[PDB]
RNA sequence: GCGAGGGGAGUGAAAAAGAACCUGAAACCGUGUACGUACAAGCAGUGGGAGCACAGCUGUGUGACUGCGUACCUU
RNA sequence: GGGCUAAACCAUGCACCGAAGCUGCGGCAGCGACGCGCGUUGUUGGGUAGGGGAGCGUUCUGUAAGCCUGUGAAGGU
């Protein structure tokens, strides 16, 4: 099964208005080293809600 | 008397046939052979 | 002496997508379905140079229509009534008054009623 | 000089009240679509609505000549395979009076756009009350 | 006035980086840059490179402070698309077209 | 006060002031014409109507300019006939002005 | 990233002449702005036409609503 | 189609709508007359195959050791 008849960059667009991406609401802080994080995540250094909780 | 003065004498040089150039000149397409037959052929046509 | 056909047809072919312009899609861009619309688009403007003369007096007529039976008398009683008082205004001019002057109107409705009475 | 033309923002439309008791249907319908489109102004202008507000009263005491009243059938499919309806005009005025008169006024309106919009100048109401006291209708006599 | 940095040549469709430089276009570059930093994308990391680099330019080049500047623009555009050949079954071969892109970010703190 | 006046084969409203495009006239520019067949006269309330022209009704109009419209493309086509014949045309007009509508 | 690529600086008459280099059309793909578009049925235009924006009543852009309207070639 | 008891059918009459038909106004062309290319006049101008007539533009040769052009050519828009 193919098309019959070239669809038009117009329908294109249309389908694609579905496709765009969602930013992250919003960053979490955290409360000992101040980074942000993504929220019930460890930061970078290694911090999660105050606490070191890993060594790098 | 200069050699961009010069004329020739009126009705000594008819212009050709260019046929198959279009709607316009009345010979577009078929070029005056008309549709399909042995006459309408490249190299077409019977014997004297 | 050989010819080479870019700049000739470079020309022409532009001047058609220029009378294009507007056109939806592939219609005011690629030659072969802008020229089609382009011949399309004549076409339909002949046939209507005609036709405007057509629905402008029908619009004439429906507006003297409804004038006239404010004023109590039909379009064809109006029509017939003016013929036989020998005015000669035509439905164009009818119209306008019909819309901007409701007092000649009345005024040539009275006209009107007098040649047929 | 140019023909004149209504223009949508400037349109004059009133209100008037019409009583459908014992009018033969189609002969008010016909007065009803043509004062919904306009064509009794001399502004009268066919891609503008032009037209009046009318409501109309007593519904289901719209008259109909003949044996319409048991043969006049109305039809329509619902889309599903099979699924064609109908109902005879008694059984329409029984059940949902006001539609007698706006379907037939709605056959009578241009179809598309700015036809659906004359229909909503159009109210029916199967009583003899309305509740547009506010817009001071008219009383018509079609 | 505004500061441009550019990636041309980059390895991705125009269609993939797109979905990522509209996530940013408008934004603060402080937000900008946090918004690159957790997107899970590629493209959000040619993307981050260019965005760190006009901003670069602009304090470098331009003398602008960061905490002013915005990404006033940001666009993708198609570049040239390497030919490759890809044998199918029964002796037949596809072309594949591996496109690129040009990523262009323009900072400014008007 | 406004009056309707033939010319050109067509009918025309007009007031004084007023600015009218009619079909080419014989006329040179500056010149004035009068238009002694005027249909209807109205001023106000009071409205005479010509059966077919008002008595002693006449327009003064001052001719402005000669010219030539718009540029109209006339298309022929007859689709698989091998048939196509285009043509362009551009219509005279004369622009007068109304200066005076006497009854 | 001791990248690719880019921004400055400099050369030059010119660097949107920077080596993927004279000119740099079209298809095709984007960013920005103006107007239209989420109750509306079909060759997508054409005739009529409101509103909005713009430049100086007019010119330009857009085009709600409405009459008419089933591509081209070949055979 | 809506709807219609006429908004159906028959008969008689008078109005009106209605086409690119006819008329009005402006314009172009073919052919023929009549006078001096011009005037006047009559008339014609839907078209496939096809016949006849008249032109546009492109490259190249002469005219041109001329003419235009860095005070901006060709090409592009
Ligand atoms: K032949
Ligand atoms: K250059
Ligand atoms: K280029
Ligand atoms: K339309
Ligand atoms: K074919
Ligand atoms: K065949
Ligand atoms: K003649
Ligand atoms: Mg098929
Ligand atoms: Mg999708
Ligand atoms: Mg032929
Ligand atoms: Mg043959
Ligand atoms: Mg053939
Ligand atoms: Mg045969
Ligand atoms: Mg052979
Ligand atoms: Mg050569
Ligand atoms: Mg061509
Ligand atoms: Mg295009
Ligand atoms: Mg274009
Ligand atoms: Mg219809
Ligand atoms: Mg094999
Ligand atoms: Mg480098
Ligand atoms: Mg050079
Ligand atoms: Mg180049
Ligand atoms: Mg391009
Ligand atoms: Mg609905
Ligand atoms: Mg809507
Ligand atoms: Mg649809
Ligand atoms: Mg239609
Ligand atoms: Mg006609
Ligand atoms: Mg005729
Ligand atoms: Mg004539
Ligand atoms: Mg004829
Ligand atoms: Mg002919
Ligand atoms: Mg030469
Ligand atoms: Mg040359």
């Amino acid at each position: 099964a193919v098309q019959q008849n070239k669809p038009t960059r117009s329908k294109r667009g249309m389908r694609r208005s579905h496709d765009a991406l969602t930013a992250v609401t919003s960053l979490s802080v955290d409360k000992t080293s101040g980074e942000k994080h993504l929220r019930h995540h460890i930061t970078a250094d290694g911090y999660y809600r105050g606490r070191k909780v890993i060594a790098k | 008397m200069r050699l961009n003065t010069l004329s020739p004498a009126e009705g000594s040089k008819k212009a050709g046939k260019r046929l198959g150039r279009g709607i316009g000149s009345g010979l577009g397409k078929t070029g005056g052979r008309g549709h399909k037959g042995q006459k309408s052929r490249s190299g077409g046509g019977v014997r004297r | 002496a050989r010819v080479k056909r870019g700049v000739i047809a470079r020309a022409r072919h532009k001047k058609i997508l220029k009378q294009a312009k507007g056109y939806y899609g592939a219609r005011s861009r690629v030659y072969r379905v802008a020229f089609q619309a382009v011949i399309k688009a004549g076409q339909y403007a002949y046939r209507d140079r005609r036709q405007r003369k057509r629905q402008f007096r029908q619009l004439w007529i429906a507006r003297i229509n409804a004038a006239a039976r404010q004023n109590g008398i039909s379009y064809s009683k109006f029509i017939n009534g003016l013929k036989k008082a020998s005015v000669e205004i035509d439905r164009k001019i009818l119209a306008d008054i019909a819309v901007f002057d409701k007092v000649a109107f009345t005024a040539l409705v009275e006209k009107a009623k007098a040649a047929l009475a | 000089m140019k023909t004149f033309t209504a223009k949508p923002e400037t349109v004059k439309r009133d209100w008037y009240v019409v009583d459908a008791t014992g009018k033969t249907l189609g002969r008010l319908a016909t007065e009803l679509a043509r004062r919904l489109r306009g064509k009794h102004k001399a502004e009268y202008t066919p891609h503008v609505d032009t037209g009046d507000y009318i409501i109309v009263l007593n519904a289901d005491k719209v008259a109909v000549t003949g044996n319409k009243r048991t043969d006049k059938v109305y039809y329509h499919h619902t889309g599903h395979i099979g699924g064609i309806k109908q109902a005879t005009f008694e059984e329409m005025i029984a059940r949902r009076p006001e539609r007698v008169i706006e379907i037939a006024v709605k056959g009578m309106l241009p179809k598309g756009p700015l036809g659906r919009a004359m229909f909503r100048k159009l109210k029916v109401y199967a009583g003899n009350e309305h509740n547009h006291a506010a817009q001071q209708p008219q009383v018509l006599d079609i | 006035m505004e500061t441009i940095a550019k990636h041309r040549h980059a390895r991705s469709s125009a269609q993939k980086v797109r979905l990522v430089a509209d996530l940013i276009r408008g934004k603060k570059v402080s937000q900008a840059l946090d918004i690159l930093t957790y997107t899970n994308k590629k493209a959000a990391v040619l993307v981050k490179k260019v965005l760190e680099s006009a901003i670069a330019n602009a304090e470098h080049n331009d003398g602008a402070d960061i905490d002013d500047l915005k990404v006033t623009k940001i666009f993708v555009d198609e570049g040239p698309s390497m030919k490759r050949i890809m044998p199918r079954a029964k002796g037949r071969a596809d072309r594949i077209l591996k496109r690129t892109s040009h990523i262009t970010v323009v900072v400014s703190d008007r | 006060m406004y009056a309707v006046f033939q010319s050109g084969g067509k009918q025309h409203r007009v007031s004084e002031g007023q600015t009218v495009r009619l079909e080419k006239l014989d006329i040179a520019t500056g010149e004035t014409v009068e238009f002694a067949e005027v249909l209807m006269i109205a001023n106000g309330e009071e409205v005479k109507i010509g059966v077919p022209f008002v008595d002693g009704g006449v327009i003064k109009a001052e001719v402005v300019a000669h010219g030539r419209g718009e540029k109209v493309k006339i298309v022929k086509f007859r689709r698989r006939k091998h048939y196509r014949k285009q043509q362009g045309h551009r219509q005279w007009f004369t622009d007068v002005k109304i200066t005076g509508i006497s009854a």
